[PDB]
RNA sequence: AGAGUUAAAUUAUAACUAAGCUGUAAAAAGCCCUAGUUAAAAUAAAAUAACCCACGAAAGUGACUCUAAUAAUCCUGACACACGAUAGCUAGGACCCAAACUGGGAUUAGAUACCCCACUAUGCCUAGCCCUAAACCCAAAUAGUUACAUAACAAAACUA
């Protein structure tokens, strides 16, 4: 049998440590016109917008290239006692699955 | 270094200037001081004219003057400076090199205060 | 008055549109918080009903900068909405 | 890097305005008071060439306010120093009125051509102490 | 940058003396301010002192200047226009930014929270 | 707390130049020994920095420089001791500007007010008093805890 923190010590989203600049392989799950919805699969989905390069590239399955600046968006407010959640995490987008 | 003496003299030609400057000293050395250094900034223009002794003056020499002295002296020193007929604007200040570098870490960034008012579950 | 006059709070009009340059210069002025203070020193402020302006200004500014921020950060989610009608 | 503003002092610029230095142009004094606007256009030498006020030029105690009276006065200064032979004029506005800015364009649309701007508005270091403010 | 909230107000624990003293509480409030609606200056005053000019030097003949009177009407057209178009241009907005509707529904669609 | 210093502005007072200048919602009175410009000491007050939050027991303290200098191996404590914003009082200086009072001018039914214009005690220094404030952060000092817990509102609740 396998310890829970033994396979927490051992994962990906472990090794990964600090969320910033880090390049990751993502996932597109669903579209609206410009925004593609990217499932990098790490808690909450990241929004693109489809690059001016190969517009229709980009389709509902297609998997791609990010640069993840934060694993999730948050902050806390003027008079606020718990910090705010976008429910999203910010990401960029570099190239589509280069193979 | 203890003390700095910025000198700001009217100008002159080399022979009047050396005079000025060597009286100076003199005096200096007089009421008990150490010269460590001259350090001549050279002539300008200064940045606004300056009316001291009866004359309005454009431009004027610089110069500083490190050097030692006991606390009861300055005083002495910036009243006989005062008199001087061709000091243009004496001072007298602790000199920069006794003050310390105390190392700035960086920015230690300030966080959102919170726990500033009452949780209430107002409207 | 013993400094060189002409180089301060000078604007030299280019291309012959004088409106331009003293927008411009109008543009220093206020930027520099001149402006609010002439028509501050029009009349006195008194000390005590000066810190008030302080304090209020300054909350004020606190509240706008605060509010600024979670705008602009809030801006992404304004795209239209996947989800609609479910 | 075409018009830096502030022409120097030292003789490095070679700019020249009726191939005049910019320290030769004539300077004319605005002053924009709430109540008042007067011009005044004086020679790089201190001679002045020309005076206009809102006054001078037939308004009367209130309406002399105006932006319209400060064009109203600048026209006909810019007219009595025209007579002078002045084309050029780097200004400098004194005080902070309704006049300012109408005053400014009334020397260019009363024919006179204008080089600079500068603001000289007394701002006090915290020197003399203002009037009580009002209504108390 | 947000201008350091520690230690201004007054408070219980607070060594120090107080900074701020607000008149209402610190807290984002859910909506946003509605738009301030900008005043008007007088409209064409230049054409209507140029054209002044010119009946007090030609006597008041209006057949004398035609050019400082079509100028004068080709300001009021201008004039008028620009107020039709300022009243369809509620699309403004901030250009650049959202109309203070858009911003409240965003605004309570991520609340901000006093409570609990 | 001393001692020394002045950048901006302002004022005397000259040189020119124009007849106005000031002043409000609008005016009037007021001043033309006025106004703009160019020069320029004293006195007074210390833009920006400060979106900082330091120093003092509090009052208070933010132009510059130097001298002196910020009690207590640190618990509480008076009717005792020493201080204590403004205003005010006594004597002597200072006087740019402000300004209770007062005199003009408007407004008004009236206007002993709000607006305008002058000008004074007074703000300034040196020495001596007076000892009051919404002297309020209306929240005592010193150690603690975030357990228990919402009269209301405000700055959340409590031990010793
Ligand atoms: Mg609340
Ligand atoms: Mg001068
Ligand atoms: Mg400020
Ligand atoms: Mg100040
Ligand atoms: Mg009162
Ligand atoms: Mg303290
Ligand atoms: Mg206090
Ligand atoms: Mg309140
Ligand atoms: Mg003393
Ligand atoms: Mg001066
Ligand atoms: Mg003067
Ligand atoms: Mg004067
Ligand atoms: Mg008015
Ligand atoms: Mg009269
Ligand atoms: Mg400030
Ligand atoms: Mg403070
Ligand atoms: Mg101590
Ligand atoms: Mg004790
Ligand atoms: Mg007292
Ligand atoms: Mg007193
Ligand atoms: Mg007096
Ligand atoms: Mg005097
Ligand atoms: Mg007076
Ligand atoms: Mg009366
Ligand atoms: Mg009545
Ligand atoms: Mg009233
Ligand atoms: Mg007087
Ligand atoms: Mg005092
Ligand atoms: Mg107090
Ligand atoms: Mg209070
Ligand atoms: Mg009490
Ligand atoms: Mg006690
Ligand atoms: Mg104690
Ligand atoms: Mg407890
Ligand atoms: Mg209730």
């Amino acid at each position: 049998v396998e310890s829970f923190a033994s396979m927490l010590r051992h994962s990906p989203l472990t090794q990964m440590g600090p969320a910033k600049n880090k390049l990751v392989i993502g996932q597109i799950f669903h579209i609206v016109e410009d925004d593609l919805y990217i499932d990098f699969g790490g808690k909450f989905h990241c929004v693109c917008k489809r690059p001016e390069v190969d517009g229709e590239k980009y389709q509902k399955g297609t998997r791609v290239r990010l640069r993840l600046l934060d694993l999730e968006l948050t902050s806390r407010f003027l008079g606020a006692t718990t910090d705010t959640t976008i429910l999203e995490a910010d990401a960029v987008l570099l190239g589509l699955q280069e193979s | 270094p203890r003390y700095e003496l910025a000198l700001i003299l009217k100008a002159m030609q080399r022979p009047e200037t050396a005079a000025a400057l060597k009286r100076t000293l003199e005096a200096l050395m007089d009421r008990g001081a150490v010269v460590r250094n001259l350090e001549n900034l050279g002539e300008r223009m200064l940045p606004y004219k300056i009316s001291a002794h009866n004359q309005r003056h454009s431009r004027g020499g610089y110069f500083l003057v490190d050097f030692y002295a006991p606390a009861t002296t300055v005083e002495s020193m910036m009243e006989h400076l005062s008199r001087d007929i061709d000091v243009i604007r004496p001072n007298i200040v602790k000199h920069p090199l006794t003050q310390e570098v105390k190392e700035c870490e960086g920015i230690v960034p300030v966080p959102l205060e919170e726990k500033l008012y009452s949780t209430k579950k107002r409207k | 008055a013993n400094h060189l006059k002409f180089i301060a709070r000078t604007v030299m009009v280019q291309e012959g549109n004088v409106e331009g340059a003293y927008r411009t210069l109008n543009r220093i002025l206020t930027m520099d918080g001149l402006i609010e203070d002439i028509k501050r020193r029009r009349y006195y402020e008194k000390p005590c009903r000066r810190r008030q302006r302080e304090s209020y200004e300054t909350c004020r500014r606190i509240y706008n900068m605060e509010m600024a921020r979670k705008i602009n950060f809030l801006m992404r989610k304004n795209r239209a909405d996947p989800w609609q009608g479910c | 890097s075409f018009s830096i503003y502030p022409p120097i002092p030292g003789q490095e610029n070679s700019l020249r305005w009726a191939g005049k230095k910019f320290e030769e142009i004539p300077i004319a004094h605005i002053k924009a008071s709430y109540n008042n606007t007067q011009i005044q256009v004086v020679s790089a030498a201190h001679q002045p060439l020309a005076h206009a006020s809102c006054g001078t030029e037939g308004f009367r105690n209130a309406k002399k306010g105006t932006g319209i009276a400060a064009q109203t006065a600048g026209i006909a200064a810019a007219a009595k120093a025209t007579g002078k032979g002045v084309t050029h004029v780097r200004v400098v506005v004194k005080g902070l009125g309704p006049g300012r800015l109408s005053a400014i364009k009334g020397l260019t649309m009363g024919g006179l051509e204008v080089i600079s701007i500068t603001d000289n508005t007394p701002i006090p270091h915290n020197g003399c102490r203002p009037r009580k403010a009002r209504r108390l | 940058a947000t201008p350091s909230l520690r230690g201004r107000l007054a408070r219980l624990g607070n060594p120090r003396r107080p900074i701020l003293k607000p008149n209402k509480p610190l807290i984002l409030a859910n909506h946003v301010g509605e738009r301030r609606r900008e005043k008007g200056e007088a409209t064409c005053i230049t054409e209507m002192s140029v054209m002044m000019a010119c009946w007090k030097q030609n006597e008041f003949r209006d057949e004398a200047c035609r050019k400082e009177i079509q100028d004068f009407f080709d300001c009021a057209s201008r004039a008028e226009a620009a107020r039709k178009m300022r009243s369809i241009q509620e699309n403004l907005g901030e250009l650049g930014s959202l109309p203070p509707k858009k911003l409240n529904k965003l605004l309570h669609r991520f609340p901000n929270k006093p409570h609990v």
